[PDB]
DNA sequence: TCTCGTGCCTGGTGTCTTTAATCC
DNA sequence: GGATTACACCCAAGACACCAGGCACGAGA
RNA sequence: GCCUGGUGUCUUGGGU
């Protein structure tokens, strides 16, 4: 490489936010009894607002 | 109709009623007691 | 065998006094 | 001297009526 | 032998 590269150890920390805890998709699914609109929340197969 | 005030099941075999359902029961009970006054013991200050 | 006491279930019904800026 | 106004979306974990009266059952005399 | 329902109201802690 025409340029030299700053290189060395650094302490790195692994944070709790991982993609497979966030990814979500909904085709059809459960609805609320009251509004017959899609439910809220990843944990309930919900839809985006 | 019940679509406006659906029942929900808190822990599967136990169901509570919507706030409107409880409140309509209170209006309905209170309505019967107005009928219960005008035919007998009304000390006027009780009617109010 | 009878009576009394305690516990559980069902039904009905409340109350000692004790966060800040704007307009209309 | 009054209320109404106060970004958006999303995730997740953590909770639930009280008191009084009546009836039934069990224990003790 | 097809249909197939699992809660709410808050509060708190977080993400951009």
């Amino acid at each position: 490489l025409m340029a030299q590269v700053f290189f060395g150890p650094t302490y790195y920390q692994r944070l709790r936010h991982m993609v497979d805890d966030k990814i979500h998709a909904r085709a059809r699914g459960p609805v609320q009894v009251l509004t017959r609109q899609p439910v809220e929340g990843r944990s309930r197969d919900g839809g985006l607002r | 109709p019940p679509q406006v005030r659906p029942s929900i099941a808190m822990d599967e075999t136990t169901q509570g009623q919507d706030d409107l359902t409880h409140k309509l029961s209170d209006i309905l009970k209170a309505n019967i007691n107005v009928q219960k006054l005008e035919m007998d013991g009304s000390p006027q200050h009780i009617i109010n």
